[PDB]
């Protein structure tokens, strides 16, 4: 439903949620947070059913957390993302399904940067680019014709600029404030609330 | 059904009406809505009477466990944590509670929000029931953070009254209950036709 | 029913563990074996168990066992009692990797094996496995590595191991001929036909008595070089050689 | 039962078992055999004399297929031998209904070490007094098996198990050599048989099972009679 | 091995309940005394080093808001009784409204002082104090491990309970008070104890009908020692 | 199951396995720790290596949480198993109430854990002793040992494995509020305590802190010279 | 001696000593007296102690409306027992919507009590019923032992020193079965004036009495409603 | 195909007073258009001061009745006295939400004296939630009966009508008017009356008949 | 059963002076047809109740089956106490209840009839659970059709003799032959008394046919 996109660098993955968490005709909160920072180099985003998005990010939040403790270090973007995979296609042939809607953002010192792409029915992807919602309708074409490989993060925040004018002004949804990070050599780090002023 | 909670400088406002209906017939004016789990929690009962109510006494006697093992008062979080926990158990099968956890926290003022759809968040403010949006309306014309004691009682107060005029599913007493910090502390109960009779003019 | 029962588990009447102690002694009568050092590469030895002539060989490996595509181990003591647990190391080796697809890091492959060994140290009531059984490998954190299994379940990091009663005179010569820095693989597989031509009993050391099994990195592979014979025949008149070189100081 | 699950093979301190020692003792004091590896085929028999002249020789068989290419006996006692072979017979079928194809010799001791080995360790039960003779013609080269009480296995180009075994072995080693046929591995193993066994040895004292690449064959007292009276 | 946990004797009861009673000794003693205006109750700590932290020992533990506790011997096989003695109570108010009683916790408790049982595991090896305010007054009960619980007016458990017991029925009479029955007991203490009595060996815990809550005295019981 | 009881009583009311097993404790590695006011320091001895082997797979020390720090004695495999288990304890009262574990807490885990392995049917019971180290509540300095019974015991130091007596009289000279209270003095004489031991080859040290905001830190053998020169350098000032 | 060990054993001489020494703890309990007349079921018991200040371990316990038993020997096996009488009593009360009578609980106890007597790993309960009850053929005085071997009488004692109280037993046996409630209760406690040594008499705080009669719901009393029972005495013949 | 319920339908009424709590129900049991009894009185009286009725499908009736008969004594022989009002109160909560997911098609009305001796009227509902009321009208003629008690009990809408406490003989004469007046119009009602009286001295039954149709 | 396959049909019960009597019909229709056009739809019990059923005949089988096996047990306790007819109305009830808790209903009817103590009783058993007590039971259609009579006469008369109660039977049981599709000319009356339990043969009725000389 709401939104999420997932744009990949050379050097830097930059994601951005929104900060909705409505109820069918009301927005309750406005400054609501879908992002779980699992290490120090890998961040994961959630979308769907707001039972099962808390429960999910509570179980890997709670499992990776324990590899680190136990190996002394910490997991790969790729590991991290395909145990993910594993538990959701676990999970799906049961009497108690999960319908979310992942993404994952990591960092490697070896591979680097990564983004995954996840899917209710569990499916591994290796994006340049992905989204999620309805957004996604338009968003990942407004992006696909302005989109470079070796592209710099300001020309990317630029981009995220770029397209959410887009997305504010044909769009029956509201969403006001997006929430904005990035992955670097160093971490995660936060860039500042992305709102926009309408008319 | 109309509930409503907020946060403020000055600990939490919870207030409630007292009808609780069945289909198209009344069952009772005088429902206490507001469930008084601890000296230190009140709960609520948002749609469906019998869950609310046996969700909310099994998370007292949860809670009761709790400080007796840790010689320490548990924190708001937790309880949430806790009730949306026990309530995720039995997704589908015909659960509706949509309560509130309000509480005062070792970091102070905190509210919660867990659903039997299990959407467990915080926030500054909250409105549940059918005649939810009306609160929502007057209550976020007047909120502030920076409100005094009488002008949040008058706020609460105010938004009960125009929810139990507008929608049909609300009404009877207006109950009205204050989180300090170090205990809760009902204000008072106050009737429909009295706030009528005192604020049409 | 309650007078048939052993000891079990039991501590003594002294304060120490008993079938602990027995099964380190089941072990010290057992084939010899070895890893050493090497930056590069890492190598195995291994002494022929019934070296009697009407045998098939024709499974080319005796102690090793190429447990994932770049692990191996050798193993001394009670035979299928170890191979029980082989079966049982490759299943939880390749389920890591069925529920990861990344290989497996390799010392938690360890502590899960010794803990599969200590569930039946503590309860289970059962013959412990009395046997000591190394492992070699490669990973991504560390490089090539070298451990130590025991009963007990306790494992040892070492890099160069240590096998009982014929190799504790092998460790001796492993620490008054400690070697750092050479990576060299043949000078390695010198100083163990070195260790193994002191401490079997087998007279000039004809290679059908032993059996060396190496690990080295090639180019995206970790490949696992169960050599042949000849080499080995010629590593032996190397040494022979080499003895030659140590009598040229008389 | 009440499930007491305990196990009565311990470690002494000199480390050994005495249990499984005895069930080798128990095994080694049991019927002979001799099994020969030839460069084409594999041959088994064994040396079965009855306790009177009332015996039949047409009800028990000691010589057994587990499938239609893979021949078995043993040394022991014929109430564990039977139980063990039941498992076998279930097991290779389990193999041939997963992969369609017949199951190879090395696999099938894998997994029968595997079992015999568990009831070494399982709760109070005794060992099995069985030394095992496994043999087949898989894929063009035909193997020879010998397994133990002990969960153990080997490889044997030929063997014996069973009374004086060590001194058949010994004839075997300056009479056997590597390379002969089928028919020249069952004289030298009629040989070694009658090294060792009572003097009025017949078509049915004797019971011989060779392997060609065709498949198992368990011989006749007919070409046995037609062999065995005075081969040699 | 030498005829353990299943079997009675030629002459009289079971092995292990009476190596259980041996048991208890060794413990470290304490005194409860039943007054109608409130339950006292007193322990000592037996505190070794001084890097031995006084107030993390723990014998007196809270049961309820009006129920306390105090033990002997052995300590987590304690710990786990008052977890479920606990867990159970709260069961008791929530399918009832009200507080259980201090003999249905009894009850709740000894109905598995003795389900020992390894087949179809031990005996447990600490004898409990129980004191609490029902609505029949205050109570004071003491229990076994052997099960066989029963109402005491003023029990001495554990180490030197001999003495104890025969000083205790000395002074003791129905009429006493409170202040009085505590200073009177904590002389038994400084009697039976070894060390000097000061602020950190023993520690008090009184329950009243209108003092429900806390059921302690902290460092007022160093202005209670100096009154002696 | 095994219906047998490893823990029946004595005919003097003693068990034959409970006191009896904490002399494999007393068999073993010995290991000390303090808490300071702000900086809590602890650290094993005896690392007894063959001067040519790895080390960095022996660590007696480690974590549960980033806030608590571990050691033991005994045998090492119950202290791995009781370890693990500890750690999957804390990441799931992770997974509940979403604080940083309190020591009080994963220490009674650990304790009641022991205690029903005790009680259970025909069961070793766990020969290790822990120190568990940790300051959570506003940065208060804890450290809580274990029994093989099971019952958790706040201390303010410690002394066990072998000699721990003498260990805990060197701590009797050793107990002063003072102790010029540094950080580097407090870790240094507790190095003065470990090389009190019955062997004290001072390179045998292994030593690690937390100042109760940050990780677990190693030390390098270098500061610890240094740390050994100003002891003997106090040892000649007083003459 | 080494056969006497189990439950399981049989004796050389088929005794299976575990039962025995099961009677023999059974015997070391406190002493009891229960007698029936034709109308009213009367159990009598009495109360020891620890010490002086304790009070008394008690004996005489309810079961349900028309059962009260009286017990000697363990508490704990006690109070289970306890637990599945009142548990089958109250099922036969859902079911069948009927008390239960007497003889078909007995044989439910005793089928009870046959398997840890049976097979290894258990053992026997030391246990003292005297249970008195009403279906419609009056009151019933049943015993139990811990081989199970559950009797009708019409007077029992089991106990400590009980026998002398039996031979009371024994010589008024006649004339139990006519008198009403008062005489008959004085008869019991003149029993249990003999169950006790002569240099002290019976108090009241340590006496207990339980009636149950056929229009009369089972009913304990402790003291007060025993101070009317123990007047109309006099002293042993001293 | 087999539905599980039936509706009887029924009328429980409730009155709290001072120091008494009258509990008052009809004894026809029904079913759909057809009669098959006149006598069935829903009231049963558990201790001496507490009376519960129990309306709906007659068969969960019965079996809910015999099982808060054997909590009841379940309570006793382990705890030596009788229960509360409001602990019978929670306990019959506990058990209609202990069969949540197949409910109980049975309203219910415990009546009975508290602690300190006086009315207590606690109501229920199919789910299990309770509360303490003046008043209630349970089953079919529950819209028939609220309105008069809260023109009566609760002198509600009314203008300069002060507060008389409520005596016990005039509670039974009301009692009477809204049994007839309820007969008149409801199908589930008649046939005779069974007015149980809690007191401080024990439980009065009174049994007034009706119009027989 | 959630489909009953073979039905009986309805059955009449009504208390007199000392006795209880019970009649129904002897038919088997299956659908319409009428297949099984002699069988016994009454149980006697051992000395004092009486059973008798409507519905799926299977179930009746079952259930005479389970009594009969309780009642053989209770009298090999050889004790002197039996089951009071309201025992066995008890039991029925719970089986009953404890059958369709678990939707599986056990497609039935029962009416239990039984004298003992100087009390007489009569008893009815639903498929659902709902038990009672009653002066007059009528099942199935009888309940519309035989009921109004019954209630007719103990309104007017609130006791009764054995003979008024069987002939008011016997005409009850002729209307049910009148107007009821499942209905059948021959029906076995049992009664029973302190006497004991006593089945009367196969009667049948006597008929009235001159409305159809009208047009």
């Amino acid at each position: 439903m709401e939104y999420l996109i997932g744009i990949q660098g050379p050097d830097y993955v930059l994601v951005a949620s929104d900060r909705v968490a409505a109820s069918n005709i009301v927005q309750m909160k406005d400054d609501h947070d879908k992002m779980f920072k699992m290490s120090e180099k890998i961040l994961l985003l959630c979308v769907g059913e707001a039972g099962d998005t808390v429960q999910f990010a509570e179980y890997i939040q709670k499992n990776v957390q324990l590899y680190k403790m136990r190996n002394g270090y910490e997991l790969s973007p790729t590991a991290a993302a395909n145990f993910t995979r594993r538990n959701l296609a676990d999970c799906l042939r049961s009497r108690t399904p999960y319908h979310v809607n992942l993404l994952l953002a990591g960092y490697d010192e070896h591979e680097g940067p990564a983004l995954y792409y996840m899917d209710y029915l569990a499916a591994l992807a290796k994006a340049p680019f992905a989204a999620h919602g309805y957004g996604a309708f338009l968003t990942l074409s407004i992006l696909d014709r302005y989109y470079t490989p070796t592209i710099s993060r300001e020309r990317a925040v630029e981009l995220l600029r770029k397209c959410l004018e887009e997305l504010q002004k044909r769009f029956i949804l509201n969403l006001p404030t997006f929430s904005v990070r990035i992955i670097d050599k160093n971490g995660i780090h936060d860039l500042d609330n992305i709102s926009f002023p309408k008319q | 059904t109309t509930t409503l909670a907020f946060k403020f400088r000055h600990g939490v406002i919870v207030a409630a009406d007292s009808r609780a209906t069945a289909g198209a017939y009344i069952a009772s004016q005088t429902v206490k809505k507001v469930i008084e789990i601890n000296p230190y929690l009140l709960g609520t009962m948002a749609g469906g009477a019998a869950d609310c109510s046996f969700w909310e006494r099994l998370l007292a006697r949860q809670c009761r466990i709790y400080e007796l093992r840790n010689k320490e008062r548990i924190s708001v979080a937790a309880a949430s944590k806790l009730l949306a926990n026990m309530v995720y158990q039995y997704k589908g099968m015909g659960l509706s509670m949509g309560t509130m956890i309000c509480g005062w926290d070792k970091r102070g003022p905190g509210l919660y929000y867990v659903d039997s759809e299990g959407n467990r968040i915080s926030g500054a403010t909250f409105s549940v029931g059918s005649g939810s949006v009306y609160a929502y309306g007057v209550m976020d014309r007047g909120y502030s953070y920076d409100l005094e004691v009488e002008q949040a009682y008058d706020l609460a107060r105010r938004a009960i009254y125009q929810a139990t005029y507008r929608d049909a599913y609300s009404g009877g007493a207006v109950n009205l209950y204050h989180v300090r910090e170090d205990g809760w502390i009902r204000v008072s109960s106050d009737n429909v036709a009295d706030l009528h009779e005192k604020y049409s003019g | 029913s309650r007078r048939y029962d052993s000891r079990t588990t039991i501590f003594s009447p002294e304060g120490r563990l008993y079938q602990v102690e027995y099964a380190m002694e089941a072990i010290g009568h057992a084939g010899t074996c070895l890893g050493i050092l090497a930056n590069d590469g890492v190598l195995l030895a291994a002494e022929r168990r019934n070296i009697h002539k009407l045998l098939d060989e024709v499974f080319f490996s005796e102690k090793i066992y190429k447990l994932n595509e770049d692990m191996a181990c050798s193993v001394a003591g009670i035979t299928s009692d170890a191979n029980v647990l082989t079966n049982e190391l490759r299943l939880i080796a390749q389920r890591y990797l069925l529920q990861y697809q990344e290989p497996i890091p390799c010392e938690q492959l360890v502590t899960a094996l010794c803990d599969i060994k200590q569930a039946y140290t503590q309860f289970g009531g059962k013959r412990p496995f009395g046997v000591s059984l190394l492992y070699i490998g490669w990973d991504k954190h560390y490089g090539f590595q070298l451990y130590q299994s025991d009963p007990s379940g306790n494992y040892g990091g070492w890099k160069a191991t240590c096998i009982g009663n014929n190799s504790a005179a092998a460790v001796s010569m492993l620490k008054q001929d400690y070697k750092e820095g050479e990576m060299t693989l043949k000078s390695a597989l010198a100083l163990a036909i070195k260790v193994l031509n002191k401490t079997m009993d087998v007279s000039k050391l004809s290679a059908e008595k032993v059996e060396i099994a190496t690990l080295t990195r090639e180019n995206g592979k970790t490949v696992i070089r169960v050599l042949k014979q000849k080499e080995v025949e010629q590593l032996i008149k190397k040494h022979e050689e080499e003895e030659a070189k140590a009598e040229r100081e008389k | 039962e009440r499930g007491y699950s305990f196990s009565l093979t311990t470690f002494s301190p000199s480390g050994k078992l005495v249990q499984i020692e005895y069930a080798l003792a128990a095994v080694a004091g049991g019927a002979p055999s001799v099994g020969i590896k030839a460069a084409n085929g594999v041959v088994l028999a064994t040396e079965k004399k009855q306790k009177s002249i009332l015996y039949d020789e047409r009800s028990v068989h000691k010589v057994e297929p587990i499938t239609k290419h893979i021949g078995l006996v043993y040394s022991g006692m014929g109430p564990d031998y039977r139980v063990l072979v039941h498992r076998a017979r279930k097991l290779a079928q389990q193999y041939y209904l997963v992969y369609q194809e017949p199951i190879p010799t090395a696999q099938l001791v894998q997994r029968v070490a595997s079992v015999m080995q568990e009831y070494t360790q399982s709760g109070g039960v005794r060992p099995f007094g069985v030394s095992l003779l496994i043999c087949g013609w898989n894929e063009g080269r035909p193997y020879l098996f010998q397994s133990d009480p002990s969960g153990a296995y080997f490889a044997w180009k030929a063997t014996a198990m069973g009374k004086n075994y060590v001194n058949g072995k010994t004839f075997l080693e300056k009479r056997y050599n590597e390379d002969l046929e089928l028919e020249d591995a069952i004289h030298t193993a009629i040989l070694t048989l009658k090294e060792s066994f009572e003097g009025q040895m017949t078509e049915d004292n004797i019971e011989v099972g060779i392997c060609n690449e065709a498949g198992f064959r368990r011989l006749t007292p007919t070409e046995v009679k037609d062999y065995l009276a005075a081969i040699a | 091995y030498d005829r353990g946990v299943n079997t009675f004797s030629p002459e009289g009861r079971l092995f292990q309940v009476e190596y259980a009673i041996e048991a208890i000794k060794l413990g470290s003693t304490a005194i409860g005394i039943q007054t109608s205006e409130g339950v006292c109750l007193a322990v000592e700590k037996r505190i070794t080093s001084p890097l031995m932290e006084p107030s993390s020992i723990e014998k007196i533990v809270e049961i309820d808001a009006h129920i306390g506790c105090a033990m002997s011997g052995l300590i987590a096989d304690a710990k786990t009784l008052i977890d479920k003695a606990r867990v159970e109570t709260q069961n008791h108010w929530f399918t009832y409204n009200e507080t259980m009683t201090v003999e249905s916790v009894t009850q709740a408790v000894s109905n598995l002082a003795l389900q020992f049982g390894e087949e179809d595991s031990r005996p447990f090896g600490v004898a409990l104090l129980f004191g609490g305010v029902d609505e029949k007054g205050p109570q004071l009960f003491h229990m076994d491990p052997s099960g066989t619980f029963v109402q005491c007016d003023a029990r001495a458990i554990g180490s030197a309970s001999e003495g104890a017991q025969s000083s205790l029925q000395e002074v003791y009479h129905k009429s006493m008070t409170l202040k009085e029955a505590i200073k009177s007991s904590l002389i038994i203490l400084k009697q039976v104890m070894e060390e000097k009595l000061n602020a950190t060996n023993i520690e008090l815990a009184t329950v009243q009908p209108g003092q429900n809550f806390h059921m302690f005295t902290k460092e007022e019981l160093e202005e209670v020692i100096k009154d002696i | 199951s095994y219906d047998r009881a490893i823990t029946v009583f004595s005919p003097d009311g003693h068990l034959f396995q409970v006191e009896y097993a904490q002399e494999a404790v007393k068999k073993g590695s010995t290991a000390v720790g303090v808490r300071g006011r702000d900086i809590v320091v602890l650290g094993v001895e005896k690392k007894s290596v063959a001067k040519l082997q790895d080390e960095r797979t022996v660590r007696k020390i480690c974590a549960l949480d980033d806030n608590v720090c571990m050691a033991f004695a005994g045998l090492t495999a119950d202290a791995r198993i009781v370890i693990n288990r500890a750690r999957v304890e804390c990441q799931s009262h992770r997974l509940t109430v979403e604080d940083p574990v309190t020591v009080e807490y994963i220490t009674r885990y650990i304790a009641s854990l022991k205690q029903r392995y005790t009680q259970s049917n025909g069961r070793r019971p766990f020969g290790i002793s822990a120190l568990i180290v940790g300051f959570d509540f506003d940065g208060t300095p804890r450290l809580y040992q274990t029994d093989p019974s099971g019952t958790y015991h706040a201390w303010k130091a410690n002394a066990i494995g072998r000699g721990a007596k003498s260990v805990r009289e060197f701590l009797e000279k050793n107990y002063t509020d003072e102790a010029i209270e540094t950080d580097d003095l407090t870790i240094k004489l507790v190095i003065k305590a470990l090389l009190e031991v019955v062997q004290s080859g001072g390179k045998n040290i292994e030593l690690a802190v937390m100042r109760r905001d940050q990780s677990l830190k190693i030390l390098n053998p270098e500061e610890i010279e240094k740390y050994v020169a100003e002891i003997e350098k106090e040892k000649e000032e007083n003459e | 001696n080494q056969y006497d060990n189990d439950v399981t054993v049989w004796s050389p001489q088929g005794r299976i000593h575990q039962i025995e020494y099961a009677m023999e703890a059974v015997k070391q309990g406190s002493a009891t007296v229960g007698l029936k007349s034709k109308t009213h079921a009367v159990l009598v018991a009495l109360k020891r102690a620890q010490s002086e200040l304790a009070a008394h371990q008690k004996k005489i316990l309810h079961v349900d409306n028309h059962i009260g038993i009286s017990i000697a020997g363990l508490t704990a096996d006690a109070r289970l027992l306890c637990n599945f009488m009142r548990q089958e009593c109250l099922d036969s009360r859902f079911v069948f919507d009927r008390p239960l009578p007497v003889s078909r609980l007995v044989s439910l106890i005793g089928s009870k009590t046959q398997i840890p007597t049976q097979r290894y790993g258990r053992r026997p309960y030391g246990v003292g019923l005297l249970i008195a009850g009403y279906d419609d053929m009056g009151p019933h005085i049943f015993q139990t032992c811990p081989s199970a071997n559950y009797f009708d009488c019409r007077a029992m004692s089991i106990g400590a020193r009980s026998q002398s109280a039996r031979t009371y037993l024994e010589r008024h046996m006649s004339e139990f079965m006519e008198c009403n409630l008062n005489e008959l209760v004085k008869h019991g406690l003149r029993a249990l004036r003999e169950t006790l040594p002569a240099e002290q008499d019976l108090t009241t705080k340590n006496v207990s009495i339980g009636i149950v009669g056929k229009d009369l719901e089972f009913t304990i009393y402790d003291d007060d409603d025993v101070s009317p029972f123990l007047e109309g005495l006099e002293e042993r013949p001293q | 195909r087999f539905s599980p319920y039936v509706f009887n339908g029924g009328t429980i009424l409730a009155i709290a007073g001072e120091d008494f709590a009258i509990v008052a129900s009809d004894t026809r049991l029904s079913e759909g258009f057809s009669i098959h009894t006149r006598d069935s009185p829903k009231c049963y009286k558990l201790t001496d001061k507490t009376v519960i009725g129990c309306s709906g499908f007659h068969g969960d009736c019965l079996t809910l009745t015999k099982i808060i008969e054997a909590r009841l004594k379940m309570y006793k022989h382990s705890n030596n006295k009788a229960m509360t009002t409001g602990a019978i109160a929670a306990m019959l909560s506990t058990i209609l939400y202990s069969r949540r997911f197949f409910p109980y098609y049975v309203y219910n009305i415990i009546g009975g004296l508290d602690e300190e001796g006086k009315g207590a009227v606690y109501s229920f509902d199919p789910v299990g939630s309770y509360q303490r009321d003046s008043f209630k009208a349970g089953g079919s003629a529950s819209a028939m009966l609220q309105p008069l008690l809260d023109n009566q009990v609760g002198f509600k809408n009314m203008q300069n009508v002060e507060h008389v406490p409520l005596s016990l003989d005039r509670a039974m004469r009301l009692v009477k008017d809204v049994f007839i007046s309820a007969a008149e119009r409801d199908v589930y009602t008649g046939d005779a009356l069974r007015i149980c009286i809690v007191t401080k001295e024990g439980i009065r039954e009174e049994t007034v008949s009706l119009r027989k149709d | 059963t959630q489909n009953p396959m073979v039905t009986g049909t309805s059955v009449l019960g009504v208390k007199f002076e000392g006795g209880v009597v019970i009649a129904a019909d002897m038919l088997g229709s299956y659908g319409s047809l009428a297949r099984f056009r002699n069988i016994s739809r009454i149980m006697r019990v051992n000395n004092s109740t009486m059973l008798g059923a409507s519905g799926d005949y299977a179930d009746f089988q079952y259930l005479k089956q389970v009594l009969g096996q309780m009642v053989i047990d209770e009298e090999l306790l050889g004790d002197g106490h039996s089951y009071s007819p309201r025992a066995i109305h008890s039991w029925l009830t719970r089986a009953m209840y404890s059958r369709r808790s678990k939707m599986n209903p056990l497609w039935n009817t029962m009416v239990i009839g039984g004298y003992a103590d100087g009390e007489s009783f009569l008893g009815y058993v639903d498929m659902l659970g709902v038990a009672y007590e009653a002066p007059s039971l009528a099942t199935g259609y009888g309940a519309y059709l035989a009921q109004p009579l019954l209630r007719e006469v103990l309104e007017k008369q609130p006791v009764l003799s054995q003979t008024e109660a069987r002939d008011l039977v016997e005409r009850c049981m002729r209307v049910l032959y009148y107007r009821d599709a499942r209905s059948y000319n021959r029906f076995q009356i049992a009664t029973v008394t302190e006497k004991g339990v006593e089945i009367e043969g196969p009667l049948s009725t006597e008929t009235n046919w001159d409305i159809a000389h009208m047009i």
